[PDB]
């Protein structure tokens, strides 16, 4: 019935291959069942592929092919868009390396990469900034090709959204092997921002990493964000990636080869079957390299056409025109204390979520201390000061001039050691001061408010309130309404004040 | 050592000349050691084949650089295109010679791809210039869907965005379809002139046929177009007095060949001082990974000023093209292509012969034809514009002032309907007061006649983010001037930075401000501590989508202002008033000029505090107007004779 | 992007001053201005301009300008004629200088009128005035 092709290039073990095709009893599940084919270049070079392709083609009259690689070959995507330009055969790239999306496609193409563009990533990123409000961030990409691509998606993105997206500074590096060691260190030495998006390749990435290390800017106060562009075989990441990277990638990442050559193949078979049950008759095979077809067949653009809306397993798999996947579930993922890619959050239907409601930060990357320069701020309500509202329903967060701050913990039903918070708007005199004063001495933190307590009082020998978080090292430093007295000087230290009061006494004149 | 070069051609004899040319380059240089070598290969039909052929050969040797032509008959970007992927598997620099395409400058698909040729797309760079010579401003880009249009498209927006320009409108004509006469009936209404084609040869052929049926070829029309429709089966069909170009050199394989060559050598020399070359892979089989020194030799090859060769200086810009180039203007004068001057790289030089447009016109044509008939909006504002009920023979009441002096009125349309809702009947009324003598006055002036209509929605306009989408769009007589349906706004319009964007304004009619209008007096500007603390207390208000919205809107200090404000605002400006005066709205923010008229007719009200935004009222057109000047000048003509003190007494009293 | 600006001296908009001799140049919130080179004070190889200070609301004007525009700027005075007249079809004073491009712009009490606006380009006004009159109390 219907031949769907299996080509390789990832290496590794041989005895794959018939597991590639012992799998034909297997597609059960499936109507239609497909006989498969597996045949696997070694050495992944323009030749080879093109004579196996052309041998394979030649062979047996195969209806659809499906590719795969493991990792970082770039020009292999080409190559496979050539093929499908020139023969008109429907190729689907799966698994990693070709499935970087390559955005211009040749009229008659027919690649269907199994990948997600440049600018989803971005919509998918900065919601996560808008989740974790950081609405000032700087960009840095290097000289790679596909930078101006990103420069156009970051854009496009910030302008296309409710919230002040602040564009800090745009620097672009030259990275590369050993290259010009200068001009890099001086440049990232004077980028003054919080969180940091990049866009460079896996070797690139490695070099900015180890650089910004150099250059005290990895740690905690200081988020970094890339594509898959900088992930390289996230089995096992480089030492030079610092704890708290942050990326995007599609949720077939955790996948096995198998699992995705199934999906591959699933998806040939399902597009197949559409056209089949729509025009009553089974899709027409391939030919080869002799006389190439010119215009488009009406069949080839209606199969075509068919290939592309197909949902398989709850997840779907519309394809874009470009070729690449339209709304697919993305998962956010970040290199967790112990250097291992673990899944932070989900995208599944433009709804994020993320399991940290606060974003942690560690210990790691902090040779000097002073690299520390994060700070978690304890805080109250009080009308004149320091005042508490709602997040604004229009578009989430906050309104202007209004810092995040969150509850301790959910006490409500929560008083224990569970972590979650509940988010508010936090605004006023002394909200304004802490502003000013993180922008001066330039440094960053968390406002959270205070449950035990309320300003500090020595009950029973222990401190509660704002003087008890700081006295317990819960909290960095605390600013409120908070009176500088002989007691709470003795255990903690204040610092100059900066509006007098006083004890005075009220009375009606009425 | 070796330095192998190869080259892809066509003929069978020009690879001879390729063969001599880098043995005079062998026979001139600084090492003679290098002792560089020549291979060359013929043209494949079938392009997997073609490719083979580049992995034999070519890749088979030890080669650090290939050159590909183009064959003479036009298959566009076919033939380089394999060469161009297999030589960038490894990162080895190929020379593009005659290839035009724009799809090779992407360096994400074609990763090491050089051209001695600028591509189609920098021809919107001399239209550029072309544009400050005559000084046009108003253009329509007629491209076509492929990826040469929109890349022509791209570059010519990003030219006329690092100046303070805009292209009137685009049209995207869709490659090998018949019917475009819908696009040109499109662009036959708008104002521009000037028409900029970028399109292949049966596509500018199929054009030219439809504007020649729709005679939009006749005078004062302008038409600039590129080198592939000046030739085949485009100049056949080509309207007389068109302006085209054309590269000088274009097709001198030879030429193309020798230049470089001897830019390939010297980079060769500059880079072999540092040493550390890498061998080329050494065949397609047998190796998987990219020439290291590839991407260096790569990088020394863009930046090399061989200020030497046949066809001028060689410099290769930031995507691998030819800097520079010569392109010579062409005029269709009585079927015959003429050439009125060249583009030396940053200026056109005319130097003999004399341009004939289209129209057989022998003096330059100003690239717009503004109509006759001008549709004017406006809105409701009391003291400026009284809207008033016409008689039921379309013709409102005679009136006479005080004075005993007769009241100018004119006929207009706005949104008068029994019916609910939005304005679902557009029922005649007329038109009085103070901007529509200003307006009777600027006609009589100016010379043109006019037909003025009422906004839809009664809103002075601010762009606002549409629904069921991201971005954002203008309302009121904003979003009707900018979209088309009216070209002028006299009505007291506000200047503020955010409408002098997108809108042109004339020098100010009237100056005022912003003050505050309450019961009849213990406010004092917008800085009492009330204000800045909202409550139910003292409750606030202005009119939606006015100057007032968005003076808030754009204010960081008052966004609490704003939050308040965005709770209470009313509809039209007299409701508001209507609401203060009968107690149910606390202060009214609103422009100085209507508030103290106001004020002083009705009385029981009275203003607050200073002016806090002083501005002035402007006629409203669109960017670029070209009879902006002259209504300016108009304008500043009224203030100094005594137009504006009449207007002022007798209406404003 | 260096603009050559011509201006004059008006009491409450541009204050001319002689720099401070203590530490060579003038304080600061004064933008350093010369005097027109026509008549050369060289006296041999000194300086051939005389070196005063600018201040004032027009020259704040001017420096928020430079800041948001992101240009740079001189700024020398007008010796030729006041502000600006038509005299035997010829014009004089900073409408003088700029029409004959030997200014880039001119910034100062410059009324925005007929006679000039069809000559020169001006810009939105950003501070009102008129013909007023004025009596003794
Ligand atoms: C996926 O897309 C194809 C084509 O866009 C859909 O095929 C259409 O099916 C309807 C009825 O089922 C026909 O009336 C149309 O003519 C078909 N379009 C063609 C032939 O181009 C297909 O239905 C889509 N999948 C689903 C599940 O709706
Ligand atoms: C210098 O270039 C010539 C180009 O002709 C090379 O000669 C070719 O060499 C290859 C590989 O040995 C043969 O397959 C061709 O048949 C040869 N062509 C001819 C016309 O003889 C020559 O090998 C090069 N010199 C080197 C690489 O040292
Ligand atoms: C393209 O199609 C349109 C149909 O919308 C044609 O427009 C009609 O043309 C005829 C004759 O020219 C007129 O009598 C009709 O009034 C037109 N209709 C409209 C709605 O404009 C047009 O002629 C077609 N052009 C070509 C070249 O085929
Ligand atoms: C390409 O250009 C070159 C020079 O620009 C042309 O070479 C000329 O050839 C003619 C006869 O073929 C000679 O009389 C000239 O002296 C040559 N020029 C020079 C500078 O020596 C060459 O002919 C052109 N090729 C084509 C196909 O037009
Ligand atoms: C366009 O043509 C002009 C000729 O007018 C070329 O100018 C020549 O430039 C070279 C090197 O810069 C000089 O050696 C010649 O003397 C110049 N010619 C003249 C007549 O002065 C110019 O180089 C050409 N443009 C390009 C890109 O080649
Ligand atoms: C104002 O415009 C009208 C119409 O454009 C001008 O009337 C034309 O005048 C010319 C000669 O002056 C005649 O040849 C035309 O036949 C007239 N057309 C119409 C429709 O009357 C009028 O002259 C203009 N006023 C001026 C120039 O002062
Ligand atoms: C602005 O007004 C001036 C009048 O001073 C116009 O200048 C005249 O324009 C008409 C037609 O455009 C010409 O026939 C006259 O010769 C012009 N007069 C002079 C002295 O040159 C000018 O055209 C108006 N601006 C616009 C855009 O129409
Ligand atoms: C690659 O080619 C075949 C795969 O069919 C394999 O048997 C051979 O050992 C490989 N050669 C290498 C790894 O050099
Ligand atoms: C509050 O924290 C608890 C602790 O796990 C969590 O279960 C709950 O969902 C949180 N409520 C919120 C975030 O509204
Ligand atoms: C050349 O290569 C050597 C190692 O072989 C390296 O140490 C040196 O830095 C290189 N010089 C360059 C790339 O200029
Ligand atoms: C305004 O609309 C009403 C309702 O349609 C109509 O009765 C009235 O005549 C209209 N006004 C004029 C001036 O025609
Ligand atoms: C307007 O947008 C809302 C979403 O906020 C949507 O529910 C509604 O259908 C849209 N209305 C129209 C007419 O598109
Ligand atoms: C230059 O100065 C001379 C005096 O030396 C005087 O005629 C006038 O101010 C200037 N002359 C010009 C501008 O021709």
């Amino acid at each position: 019935a219907v031949t769907v092709a299996v080509v390789f290039g990832s290496s590794g073990p041989l005895q794959t291959q018939a597991r590639t095709r012992l799998t034909s009893q297997n597609f059960l599940d499936l109507p239609l069942e497909i006989q498969p084919l597996t045949v696997g270049v070694n050495n992944t070079n323009p030749s080879s592929i093109l004579t196996q392709i052309c041998g394979l083609l030649g062979a047996a009259r195969v209806h659809g092919i499906v590719f795969e690689d493991n990792v970082d070959t770039e020009a292999v995507a080409q190559l496979l868009d050539f093929v499908s330009s020139q023969t008109h055969v429907p190729i689907l790239s799966i698994s990693g390396g070709s499935a970087v999306v390559l955005t211009p496609k040749e009229p008659g193409s027919a690649f269907l990469q199994l990948g997600v563009s440049l600018e989803q990533q971005l919509q998918v990123l900065f919601k996560v900034l808008e989740e974790y409000d950081w609405s000032a961030f700087a960009v840095i990409t290097s000289l790679h090709p596909g930078h101006a691509l990103f420069l156009e998606g970051v854009r496009a993105v910030a302008d296309a959204s409710y919230l002040s997206w602040r564009l800090l500074d745009v620097l672009t590096l030259e990275l590369g092997p050993g290259g010009p060691r200068a001009r890099t260190q001086r440049l990232l030495r004077q980028v003054d921002a919080p969180v940091l998006v990049a866009y460079c390749s896996r070797e690139e990435a490695e070099v900015l990493f180890a650089e910004a290390a150099q250059a005290g800017l990895v740690g905690p106060g200081h988020v970094w964000l890339v594509p898959n562009l900088a992930l390289g075989s996230t089995d096992a990441p480089p030492a030079a990636f610092p704890v708290g990277l942050i990326s995007v990638v599609t949720e077939s990442w955790r996948l096995s080869l198998r699992q995705k050559v199934r999906d591959g193949v699933a998806i040939l078979a399902l597009g197949a079957h559409s056209y089949r049950r729509q025009y009553g008759t089974l899709p027409a095979p391939a030919g080869d390299c002799r006389s190439h077809p010119g215009p488009v067949s009406p069949a080839r653009e209606a199969f075509y056409r068919h290939l592309l809306n197909v949902t398989w397993e709850g997840r779907d798999f519309s394809f874009s025109p470009g070729g690449y996947l339209v709304r697919p579930t993305m998962v956010v993922i970040a290199l967790n204390r112990h250097r291992l890619w673990e899944m932070v959050g989900r995208w599944d239907h433009g709804v994020l979520y993320m399991k940290y409601p606060v974003w942690p930060r560690y210990s790691t990357s902090l040779q000097p201390v002073v690299d520390s320069r994060h700070l978690t701020v304890a805080t109250l309500e009080e009308r004149p000061f320091v005042i508490v509202e709602s997040p604004d329903p229009g578009t989430g967060g906050c309104v202007p001039n209004t810092v995040p701050c969150r509850r301790q913990s959910n006490h409500t039903f929560s008083s224990g050691d569970l972590t979650p918070y509940t988010k508010l708007c936090c605004k006023g005199f002394c909200i304004d001061i802490l502003k000013k004063l993180a922008k001066v001495v330039k440094f960053s933190y968390d406002l959270y408010l205070v449950t035990n307590g309320k300003h500090g009082k020595r009950v029973r020998g222990v401190w509660n309130g704002m003087i008890g978080e700081v006295y317990y090292k819960r909290a960095d430093m605390a600013i409120g309404s908070l009176t500088i007295n002989e007691e709470r000087s003795e255990i903690i230290d204040f610092s100059v004040p900066f509006v007098e009061t006083g004890i005075s006494v009220m009375v009606s004149r009425s | 050592k070796i330095v192998n070069i190869g080259a892809v051609l066509s003929t069978r004899k020009h690879e001879q000349m390729f063969r001599e040319a880098v043995n005079q380059a062998n026979k001139r240089h600084g090492s003679w050691k290098i002792q560089l070598n020549a291979t060359s290969v013929t043209h494949k039909p079938n392009a997997i084949q073609m490719a083979l052929s580049v992995c034999e050969d070519l890749i088979s040797s030890q080669v650090y650089a290939i050159l590909v032509s183009h064959p003479p008959t036009p298959n566009d970007h076919f033939t380089p295109t394999p060469v161009s992927y297999t030589a960038g598997f490894y990162r080895i620099p190929v020379l593009g010679l005659t290839t035009r395409m724009s799809i090779y400058s992407d360096k994400s698909i074609h990763l090491s791809f050089l051209r001695t040729v600028p591509p189609y797309s920098h021809q919107s760079s001399v239209w550029f210039e072309m544009m400050r010579v005559y000084n046009w401003n108003h253009i329509i880009l007629l491209v076509s869907d492929d990826h040469e249009g929109r890349a022509a498209q791209k570059r010519l927006e990003t030219l006329l965005e690092e100046r303070e320009s805009k292209a009137e409108k685009v049209l995207q004509f869709d490659p090998g379809t018949k019917n475009v006469t819908a696009l040109l009936m499109e662009a036959r209404e708008l104002e521009a002139r000037v028409i900029i084609l970028s399109a292949s040869e049966d596509d500018a052929a199929t054009v030219y046929r439809a504007a020649a049926m729709l005679n939009m070829t006749g005078s004062g029309y302008v038409w600039l177009v590129g080198e592939r429709e000046i030739s085949g089966n485009a100049l056949r069909y080509a309207p007389d007095g068109i302006i085209g170009l054309q590269l000088i050199n274009g097709k001198n394989e030879s030429a193309h060949i020798s230049d470089a060559v001897g830019v390939v050598a010297q980079a060769v020399h500059e880079l072999l001082e540092k040493e550390n070359i890498t061998d080329p892979p050494r065949g397609c089989v047998g190796n998987t990974n990219i020439w290291k020194t590839g991407p260096l030799f790569k990088r020394v090859l863009m930046s090399s000023k061989y200020a030497d060769g046949v066809t001028g200086r060689v410099e290769f810009n930031e995507d691998g093209d030819r800097k520079f180039a010569n392109y010579s203007i062409m005029n269709l004068q009585n079927r015959k292509l003429v050439q009125v001057g060249i583009y030396n790289g940053t200026h056109v030089i005319p130097n003999d012969r004399k341009i004939i447009w289209p129209g057989g016109e022998t003096e330059k044509p100003r690239g717009y034809q503004m109509s006759t008939r001008l549709k004017i909006v406006t809105i409701h504002q009391e003291p400026f514009v009284y809207v008033k009920p016409t008689m039921s023979d379309g013709t409102c009441k005679e009136e006479f002032t005080v004075n005993g002096d007769p009241v100018k009125k004119v006929i207009c349309t706005g949104p008068n309907d029994t019916s609910p809702g939005s304005p679902r009947h557009t029922v005649p009324q007329c038109c009085y007061g103070f901007c529509i003598d200003l307006l009777i006055k600027l006609a009589r002036t100016m010379n043109f006649t006019y037909e003025v209509h009422l906004v839809a929605d009664g809103k002075f306009g601010t762009q606002e983010r549409v629904n069921n989408s991201n971005k954002k769009e203008w309302n009121g007589m904003m979003g009707e001037l900018l979209s088309g349906q009216a070209d002028m706004i006299v009505a007291p319009l506000t200047i503020n930075n955010e409408r002098a964007q997108y809108i042109e304004f004339s020098k100010p009619f009237k100056y005022q401000g912003l003050t505050i209008l309450v019961k009849k007096e213990r406010i004092t500007g917008i800085n009492d501590p009330r204000l800045r603390n909202p409550s139910d207390k003292f409750i606030y208000a202005t009119v939606k989508q006015s100057s007032v919205d968005i003076y808030f809107r754009r204010q960081v200090e008052l966004s609490t202002m704003y939050r308040h404000m965005e709770k209470h605002n009313y509809e039209s400006a007299a409701e508001a008033i209507q609401a203060v005066r009968d107690n149910k709205l606390h202060a009214f923010i609103w422009d100085s000029a209507v508030l103290e008229f106001e004020a002083s007719q009705k009385c029981d009200l009275v203003t607050t505090g200073e002016l806090f935004f002083r501005s002035g009222f402007g006629i409203g057109m669109r960017k670029d107007s070209p009879w902006k000047q002259n209504v300016s000048l108009s304008i500043l003509k009224s203030h100094e004779n005594g137009f504006m003190e009449d207007l002022d007494k007798t209406w404003v009293r």
